């Protein structure tokens, strides 16, 4: 009313992130792919540094 | 180092895992250390106005 605007309220503060899904886990499981791949070939007497 | 590297290079191209090639150097490294000791011979017989003939000997190879 005291603004032609009327700016609707967003719930989160913006840059907040928002997450639902079946997936959004699995970014966390290939994120931890990606470190375990790193460290992979290191296993062993026969590894790499 | 830099030899043992170049010809590190021609054998990882024949897929020889690098560990059999690090212990490869290690054995030959302690064989030829085993050697080398063998074959120099020892100058603590000789007087002092000889041993400081060892020390020109040496002086001038690093200068």
């Amino acid at each position: 009313n005291f603004g032609s605007q009327t700016p609707t309220i967003v719930v989160l503060k913006e840059g907040t992130d928002a997450s639902q899904g079946k997936g959004q886990i699995i970014s966390n499981i290939n994120a931890c792919v990606a470190v375990q791949e790193a460290l992979k070939p290191t296993l062993g007497p026969l590894g790499s540094d | 180092a830099s030899a043992l590297l170049d010809q590190a290079l021609e054998l990882i191209q024949k897929g020889i895992h690098p560990i059999k090639i690090a212990n490869g150097f290690d054995e030959a490294a302690k064989l030829a250390i085993s050697k080398l000791e063998e074959t120099c011979d020892d100058i603590s017989a000789s007087n002092d106005e000889l041993f400081r003939d060892f020390l020109l000997r040496a002086a001038k190879t690093s200068l």
